[PDB]
């Protein structure tokens, strides 16, 4: 992650999203399983897609952008989308 | 049906990677008239007679030539890097188009219209400079990065090289064209025996390395100028601290969350500084720096704490001291209805979580739309939630700004509020500005518009309420008005208020307006056809509607002829003096040249002269460069004018149509490139002078400290120098002084030392002094004396009173009070003179109709004017119900000044009351009438006669009382459209001969010569000549850098009169000293308040030989009419002083005064101007003669329109003003 | 209160066969029309027609489009594709 400065993520369930402070650039939870699962077979092969995208979002890395940031702020949240 | 026009562009080749190597725009020439016109029905005989010209019959060929590099191989893929290009046009005629059309294959032939290889007009080339970062040298091929080096144009050819014809040597303009900065070189696409033309460079970059990301490092506009550069922030994607060639260096802080600068910092180290919100957007602003090396402002928000609200209502509450400006709030949410906490007490506090699951309360309370709809629409809506939406009180998305003008130690001013409202679209629906306390329309709670007004303290002006289509066009607009309120009011009840007033705008499928409807009762309307376009005004379309009967403009529009480029070429008008004749169709010619530039113009007069008489040439006639810059102009009015530029775009070399010699020296090319001086001389002279130099200044500290780092500081011009000392953080004068040079000084500031300009210039030096607010308005000032006057002004930062003290005086009220109407125009005034002034307004236009001024102590109308207008707005009858005036002999009412006008709005007739004994106007000013006189007043009428090219021939005078009976005589050129009075010639073909070169008028009357400067000011006019020994009475002035007047010198030669009139003006102050040769008689400074034609209120003061009748520290304050000309002068307990009526041409109709020693003192006469002895009235930049109606010169501001040397206001003086001539075009 | 109302009409559509795609509608008509509010203007702006045609790659429509076209006698002769 110090190698770049901005980040786009595609959260799938594995942070809140009613937050009042941002969500985590990192976290610990896990995607949420949808109710419409489904699958394709024209490869040949079974490809089977069970999660969709809960929220958009970006962070900036503040510190490698400015200099005179706290230190954590790698995974500093500046927008997102929130998707019902 | 028929006769389109079409154009068509075909790609005649391209490379294999798809790029047009040669490509051909052809545009088709009209139609053979056919049988039947489908339109003719709303037209003038003439509009079909005059639709066909020879320019829009030509078949035109515009052919492109390039290139492209590619950079193709196994590691790299970079296409369509272009390198060069030619165009080239070829023209045909009508007869010339091949049965069916162009196309293609008939183009790929080798003996079609440009195949065969035959001449054609080269319109230009352009070339690509490519580096590599290391070379200033073009590279062969570009680089992964395509990185370019700059970019090389033409500019001349020998066909734009003859355009400079006799202005330079041949030998000096190849030496000048590479002192100017281009290089004669080949074509890209060169054709057998074509000859070498010259290019520009521009657009030049120094890049840095891959280690910086391949990002610029130094650039500069023109090979010429000096370059510039930036830091690169760490990352190298943003801009850090731009610095210039001079050194003058910005600076600046962003939020990296948003890569955008939050802190910037200028030249001169002052500071900027706003924040950004969550989503980024800007949330209010805090400003500090240094205006005398002192520090001022808000400074930095640690210094004086602030959080801006969310709450729009807490905005407009806030309290005047906040060490902030324009504050922010925004609520881009207000139509989307939220919930209460009373409905949430009684529903959503048990059931809250079933609608927010349910998709109906968002996060923060609102209530979803489309999802509600939905709920409601599935039978599961709730009753409370139903009252709770639907008695929500949504306002259209907005936001709020309070705009301060407020710093340090120093809240007093109010805060102007004002709010903004959005519709669903993005588009503006309208906003309001806190205004004062006053009549206000009401309004109901649900939005609800009551048109009635009452008073209130809180009240906004509202404006620019649109209504619009969801194209996002107008489809209604409304007047301004005031509300009680500053919430949206909704749009039905606004379409219901009959009352109120509003415009309907009409689209045409295609959306152009077709037709305007106004509140006046009157509307616009137009036809479009491919080759034309008719613009019906309200007097023609008034002919439906039902004054002047509206028959005489019935079919009278003013149509706009095309060229098959687009181009106009002829302009149709129908002149018409009578509704039951035939109108004069008159149409101005104009020709296009092969870039499509104006080459040549002439008006219909001088067209049919020149039809018999080929030696009759254009008001216009011009030349361009390559990329179309007017590198000469000439009329048969004004003559010839030549100019060659720089590269930038600025002079270098010109020839004035006066034949002055005018060449420019700027900084060289290490430095930024500015203007340093201007040196003139005329043909007969050798030696140039220099007349205009600058002092530029640098980055020190002390320019720094006041805020003058890379500014002008010393200017000098024609009249002395104008020197900065101080600017203000708003970019405003703060401090700066004056000195002209001596009577007998020229303007040739050589060498480089300011000694040598200090014994140029006079002793008699000043500086004024003015305050700011903080948004640069201007709150005070001090004279070059020690006057100082205060300003005060409204919410909406209008001025609202005025105060002026004389050096070691106490304070006056100049301005008691003053409010304005919700379209910002005067509402009333109250002079401390305890007189008010009411203004009528006409609310469907938001016109000023009439104009009454009273004196409340004994009630007495001491004016009331009312205007009454046509459909168009030329004023056709205005009328003065007020008593007469104490200088009149038995009688009370004055009659109804009627005016006449023709189907263009000409004017052809006035009529007023004049006084008795004004007799014959001339350049000589009457006596005034006195009340002891018993002066006799009478009614006169006074006809306009113009010719057919729209210039003033008669001006036919009557007056039966008197029989003052008589005709003014113009003689007008039969060659150009030049003219004089039959005084100094009646013969057509010697009026020619009463102008110089350039179009000046020579001579006033015989005895009385007009002796012109090198730039058109008048130098110097001759007033009594006299012969051998005798020195002749003359007036001369001298003139600064803009052509603004800074001495008026009267100077009397007679043995018993040997005297100087001095008048020295100074911003605000007019310094009178009269003296004869060997003594002061007179010493008057008048410190003035506000401006000329504006109700400009003087005091006199007197340092010496003020007359026994006379008070000092006398307070004048003028009353104008409805145009600036002063009615009116009073005094400071409001009594008449004098009066004076005009002819609509400026010249004294009537003429009355309390005491001549009193009127004396009063200059400022017709439209705000001053009388000036010669009869000669200087307006910025020219000179305004009443007998003619057309000034005295001509400008090259005249274009597109074909107009001639000069005329006053398009002939319209009473409807129409243009006080700074800015007019014409 | 404004609405606009927005109106399509297709014909001439076609099917690939040989790839077994749709290749799209010969003719495209869209109609636009200003259904302003009551109480605003005694008119509304005129509507407006759009008749668009596309090539569809089948030449026996291509071709028989050009019978729809809204005919000028004193035109420049039409256009038929080019193949190099």
């Amino acid at each position: 992650q110090a190698d770049w400065l901005f980040y786009l993520v595609f959260d799938y369930g594995e942070r809140s999203n009613n937050l009042k402070t941002p969500p985590a650039f990192s976290t610990t939870g896990s995607w949420l399983c949808r109710q419409d699962r489904f699958s394709r077979y024209e490869y040949g092969f079974e490809i089977r897609t069970r999660r969709l995208c809960r929220q958009v979002l970006m962070y900036h890395h503040l510190q490698a952008l400015d200099s005179k940031i706290t230190e954590h702020n790698g995974p500093t949240l500046v927008s997102r989308l929130i998707l019902n | 049906a028929s006769d389109p026009q079409c154009s068509q562009n075909i790609t005649l080749s391209s490379d294999r990677f798809g790029q047009p190597l040669k490509q051909l725009s052809v545009q088709y020439p009209r139609r053979q008239q056919p049988a039947i016109n489908l339109y003719p029905d709303t037209l003038p005989d003439k509009l079909l007679a005059n639709s066909y010209d020879d320019q829009q019959r030509q078949l035109r060929l515009t052919y492109q030539q390039s290139s492209w590099h590619h950079l193709t191989n196994n590691t790299v893929r970079v296409l369509g890097l272009p390198d060069s290009t030619r165009s080239d046009i070829f023209t045909y005629g009508a007869e010339n188009v091949p049965a069916g059309g162009l196309n293609l294959e008939l183009l790929s032939d080798k003996n079609s219209l440009i195949a065969d290889d035959k001449p054609r007009e080269y319109l230009g080339q352009q070339k690509t400079a490519y580096t590599d970062g290391q070379n200033t040298t073009p590279l062969q091929t570009p680089t992964r990065q395509a990185l370019i080096a700059f970019t090389e144009t033409t500019v001349f050819n020998q066909s734009t090289l003859s355009a400079f014809n006799g202005s330079i040597p041949s030998d000096k303009l190849s030496t000048t064209l590479e002192q100017a900065g281009y290089q004669q070189t080949n074509y890209l696409f060169p054709r057998t025996g074509e000859d070498k033309v010259w290019v520009a460079h521009h657009g030049y970059t120094d890049y840095g390395t891959a280690a910086q990301f391949w990002r610029p490092q130094k650039q500069s506009n023109t090979q010429l100028t000096g370059k510039i550069t930036l830091i690169w922030d760490a990352n190298y994607c943003v801009v850090v601290q731009t610095r210039d060639a001079a050194g003058l260096t910005t600076s600046a802080k962003y939020d990296w969350r948003f890569l955008t600068p939050v802190q910037l910092t200028d030249i001169n180290d002052n500071q900027h500084l706003i924040t950004l919100d969550a989503l980024g957007r800007p949330i209010t602003l805090r400003f500090w720096g240094t205006e005398n090396g002192k520090m001022t402002g808000y400074s930095s928000p640690e210094k004086a704490s602030f959080s801006p609200p969310s709450d729009v209502n807490a905005a407009i509450e806030l309290k005047k001291p906040l060490p902030v400006a324009q504050c922010q709030v925004y609520a881009p949410e207000s139509w989307m209805p939220v919930l209460s906490q009373k409905t949430f007490n009684r529903l959503a506090e048990q059931d809250w979580q079933k609608l927010y699951n349910a998709r109906i309360i968002t996060e923060d309370g609102r209530i979803c739309t489309l999802a509600y709809r939905r709920w409601v629409q599935s039978q599961k809506a709730i009753p409370q939630l139903i009252s709770l939406l639907n008695n929500g009180p949504r306002l259209p998305p907005h936001s709020l700004t309070l705009t301060t003008d407020r710093y340090d130690h120093d809240p007093e001013q109010q805060i102007r509020q004002q709010v903004v409202f959005s519709d669903g679209f993005g588009r503006l629906l309208q906003a309001a500005a806190r205004h004062e306390a006053g009549m206000a329309r009401q309004r109901n709670e649900d939005g609800s518009l009551i048109i009635n007004v009452q008073h209130t303290e809180n009240r906004w002006a509202v404006t620019g309420r649109t209504e619009y289509d969801n194209k996002g066009q107008p489809i209604r607009t409304y007047q301004p008005y005031f509300l009680n309120d500053w919430r949206y009011v909704s749009n039905d009840s606004a379409r219901q208020e009959k009352e109120a007033y509003a415009d309907t705008h009409v689209y045409d499928p295609i959306g152009r307006e077709i037709k305007v409807i106004t509140a006046k009762g009157w509307f616009r309307r137009t036809l479009f056809t491919p080759w034309f376009t008719v613009n019906e005004d309200e007097n023609d379309t008034a002919a439906e509607v039902k004054n002047i009967d509206p028959k005489l403009y019935q079919k009278t529009p003013t149509v706009s002829v095309y060229d098959n480029r687009g181009l106009i070429i002829r302009n149709i008008d129908f002149h018409r003096t009578t509704a039951n004749g035939d109108p004069d169709t008159r149409i101005t010619r104009h020709q296009y040249d092969i870039h499509g530039h104006l080459n040549q113009s002439i008006d219909p007069r001088l067209y049919e002269a020149k039809q018999t008489n080929n030696t009759i040439k254009p008001n216009f006639l011009w030349q361009y460069d390559l990329t179309g810059n007017p590198l000469c102009t000439e009329s048969i009015d004004a003559g010839r004018t030549v100019t060659l530029n720089d590269i930038e775009g600025r002079p270098l070399l010109t020839v004035t149509a006066t034949g002055v010699i005018q060449t420019r020296q700027y900084e060289t090319s290490s430095l930024p490139g500015r203007l340093l001086s201007v040196a003139e001389q005329t043909p007969e002279e050798k030696t140039s002078r220099i007349t205009e130099r600058l002092i530029w200044a640098g980055n020190t500290e002390a320019e720094k400290d006041h805020n003058l780092a890379g500014q002008c500081v010393r200017h000098y011009d024609t009249a002395g120098v104008t020197r900065l000392e101080s600017l203000s953080l708003t970019g405003t004068v703060l401090s700066q002084s004056s000195q002209l040079l001596i009577d007998t000084q020229e303007a040739n500031w050589t060498g480089d030392n300011e000694t040598v300009w200090q014994n140029m210039l006079a002793d008699d030096i000043y500086t004024t002094l003015s305050t700011f607010d903080a948004t640069g308005a201007l709150l005070t000032q001090t004279d070059a004396k020690g006057n100082i006057q205060r300003l005060a002004y409204d919410v909406a930062g209008q001025l609202n009173g005025s105060w002026l003290t004389l050096k070691g005086q106490t304070e006056q009220v100049i301005i008691k009070s003053l409010t304005y109407s919700a379209a910002g125009q005067k509402l009333r005034e109250e002079h401390g003179n305890d007189v008010i002034t009411e203004y009528s307004y006409e609310p469907e236009t938001q016109r000023l109709i009439g104009i009454k001024t009273r004196r409340p102590s004994d009630t007495k109308v001491l004016q009331d004017l009312r205007y009454e207008y046509d459909p168009v707005g030329n004023v056709i009858s205005i009328r003065n119900d007020a008593e007469a005036t104490r200088f009149w002999h038995n009688q009370k009412v004055m009659p109804e000044n009627t005016y006449t006008y023709d189907s263009l709005y000409q004017l052809i007739s006035a009529t007023g009351r004049e006084m008795a004994n004004i007799g014959q106007q001339s350049h000589q000013f009457p006596s005034p009438a006195l009340p002891s006189d018993n002066n006799t007043y009478t009614n006169y009428t006074r006809t306009y006669t113009y010719d057919r090219g729209g210039n003033l021939t008669k001006i036919q005078h009557s007056s039966p009382a008197t029989q003052n009976n008589y005709t003014t005589n113009i003689t007008v050129s039969n060659r150009s459209n030049r003219a004089v009075l039959s005084t100094l010639t009646e013969d057509p073909a010697q009026v020619d001969a009463l102008f110089d070169a350039g179009g000046h008028q020579n001579t006033l009357i015989s005895g009385q010569n007009l002796n012109w400067n090198t730039r058109g000011e008048l130098q110097q006019v001759t007033l009594v000549k006299r012969d051998k020994g005798a020195n002749d009475d003359r007036e001369w002035y001298r003139y600064s850098g803009d052509g603004r007047r800074m001495l008026k010198i009267n100077e009397q030669q007679a043995s018993n009169n040997a005297q100087t009139q001095r008048v020295t003006y100074l911003p605000n102050l007019e310094l009178r000293l009269t003296q004869n040769s060997t003594a002061t008689t007179e010493d008057l400074q008048v410190i003035t308040v506000g401006e000329a034609g504006r109700a400009q209120v003087r005091v006199l003061h007197w340092e010496s030989g003020k007359p026994e009748d006379i008070d000092n520290n006398q307070l004048r304050y003028s009353y104008d009419n409805l145009i600036g000309s002063s009615q009116l002068e009073l005094d400071s307990e409001g009594q008449i002083i004098s009066e004076e009526e005009y002819y609509p041409y400026g010249g004294t109709a009537l003429w009355a005064a309390r005491n001549q020693t009193e009127a004396s003192y009063k200059t400022i006469r017709y439209s705000g101007k001053e009388r000036d002895a010669t009869g000669l009235y200087y307006y910025g930049y020219r000179y305004y003669q009443p007998w003619i109606g057309r000034w005295l010169s001509s400008a090259p501001a005249g274009t597109i329109d074909g107009l001639n040397l000069y005329r006053m206001v398009r002939n319209n003086p009473v409807t129409l003003l243009d006080p700074d001539g800015l007019m014409p075009t | 209160g404004n609405k606009l109302v927005t109106t399509l009409r297709y014909a001439r559509g076609a099917w690939d066969g040989r790839e077994r795609e749709f290749r799209g509608f010969g003719y495209v008509e869209q109609t636009d029309s200003h259904q302003l509010a009551q109480g605003n203007a005694p008119e509304r702006t005129p509507p407006a027609l759009t008749k668009n045609w596309y090539a569809t790659g089948l030449p026996v429509i291509d071709n028989a489009l050009s019978t729809e076209y809204w005919r000028d006698d004193q035109a420049f002769a039409g256009f038929s594709p080019r193949f190099t």
